[PDB]
């Protein structure tokens, strides 16, 4: 046999670098004293069609995380004005932690949050996140509800990913976007099911 | 935690054609045409499937997936003319090893017609079916009083 | 069962024991001692009554008893016929003592007096 099925694996079917968001922030002019704008985003695949739709065919998984930001920046009005290097943070919050609510708090002091210090033009920053879950294996279909005579299907909890620009506003207002490329990795897969049509899926099993 | 024993019998003579499937659903999120916990669990009632309260619908088992397909669950058919009774023994599944029985439900039966039912002239209009549950290795922990 | 050799069908042969009031629901019997008996593979069905009491013997004739337990027959399912064959049926009972029952203190009331 000069065939073989190494290319149909769950690695193999699954393992595959995919743009899940675009979170945007900016740097703003130093002489309007508007807020600084942050990016707040909490880790979902319900809102990427094809590995949402991939992991359906399944009902109870586990599996990695590798994360890996391309970030691009670019000047919004045509002054001769310019700013220097810009270094960005990028904090992972956990599941279970706090969310920051404005651009300066002690959210973005605590050690127990892990941070990247990203600085503009160099290679991608990228990390690893394990397994976090409280059960042996994530559910994506659950018949049960949260308190008896509550929700119709438990909603998995990943972290949480902010990001801002360390620093202090230019004279000149500069914008950025982050684009997000998240890989599964030793994944695991149950009890397989029947895959749904395109007809935008649903926030839930709802049709 | 348990694990079941699902014998599925249907009574019907010689002269009575149609197929019926059984199929057990880990997990059998539902939904109807839009829910809450006294639709989720109609009790040994059951529920019944719809075509074109809360009523699935048939073609789609409910949850939005073509019925075709749904032979990838364990399953078994009986045709009349072959055989009149099925048996499925399901162990227990759950990503917890354990867990409180009055919230969640492991499993899901269905039954669904293939082939409709059909007959000669002036016999029985209408044949009974039939199930009979039996739990395996179960245990429980955590004893209240009453 | 004195029915067709055509019919179809399933019905519940239940025990009540002593000091119990008979069974009026199917359920009820169901949860029971009991035996499902199927028409249409078995033609007769056998069922054993024990010997239960406080004493090692008790008076063929009492009052205010009202005990020793019931036997019923319950519909478990309907009745099925493949053609214009009769849809009415006809079952017959026997009742027999076992190798370990027993009787004493001998008394004859008979008489012809008028």
């Amino acid at each position: 046999q000069h065939r073989s099925r190494s290319e149909s694996s769950i690695e193999s079917f699954f393992a595959r670098g995919a743009c899940v968001t675009i979170m945007t922030v900016d740097n703003p002019a130093s002489t309007t004293n508007k807020d600084k704008l942050f990016a707040v985003w909490k880790i979902t695949y319900k809102d990427t069609v094809q590995l949402r739709r991939k992991l359906e065919f399944f009902t109870y998984s586990r599996f990695d995380m590798e994360l890996t930001f391309v970030v691009t920046a670019n000047f919004t009005e045509t002054n001769n004005g310019h700013a220097l290097n810009q270094v960005y943070q990028i904090m992972y919050v956990p599941p279970g932690a706090p969310v920051p609510e404005k651009w300066d708090d002690y959210t973005w002091q605590t050690s127990s949050n892990p941070s990247i210090f990203y600085t503009y033009g160099t290679a991608p920053a990228r990390i690893s996140v394990p397994y976090v879950g409280i059960s042996n294996a994530y559910s994506h279909f659950y018949d049960g509800f949260s308190k008896v005579p509550s929700l119709y299907g438990s909603l998995n909890d990943f972290g949480i990913l902010a990001v801002r620009v360390v620093n202090d506003p230019n004279p000149t207002k500069v914008t950025s976007k982050i684009r997000v490329y998240l890989k599964p990795k030793h994944i695991r897969v149950w009890c397989p099911r029947p895959p749904r049509a395109v007809a935008y899926y649903g926030p839930g099993v709802d049709y | 935690r348990s694990g079941y024993t699902v014998h599925v019998q249907c009574n019907a003579s010689k002269f009575h054609q149609g197929a019926l499937g059984v199929f057990a659903v880990p997990e059998m999120c539902l939904a109807g045409d839009s829910t809450s916990y006294q639709n989720a669990n109609p009790g040994e009632k059951g529920g019944t499937f719809t075509g074109t309260r809360f009523c699935p619908v048939d073609y789609l088992l409910g949850n939005g997936t073509l019925l075709g397909n749904a032979f990838v669950f364990p399953h078994q058919i009986i045709n009349l003319r072959t055989n009149n009774c099925a048996t499925l023994v399901l162990p227990y599944v759950n990503s917890l090893s354990i867990d409180s029985m009055v919230k969640h439900n492991n499993w899901g039966i269905a039954i669904l017609p293939l082939a409709p039912l059909n007959f000669a002239s002036e016999s029985s209009p209408e044949i009974p079916i039939t199930l009979t549950i039996a739990p395996m290795c179960c245990e429980f922990n955590g004893l209240r009083n009453i | 069962f004195c029915g067709s050799m055509m019919a179809t069908g399933k019905l519940l042969v239940s025990y009540a024991p002593p000091g119990a009031d008979p069974p009026k629901k199917r359920k009820e019997a169901m949860l029971g001692t009991h035996v499902i008996w199927d028409i249409g593979l078995q033609s007769s069905c056998t069922m054993v009554v024990p010997w239960i009491s406080n004493t090692t013997y008790r008076l063929t004739i009492d009052d205010s008893f009202t005990e020793g337990g019931y036997i019923s027959v319950f519909y478990q399912t309907r009745i099925v016929v493949p053609l214009s064959t009769p849809r009415e049926m006809d079952i017959l009972g026997f009742v027999s003592a076992c190798n370990d029952f027993s009787v004493r203190l001998l008394r004859d009331t008979t008489h012809i007096e008028q």
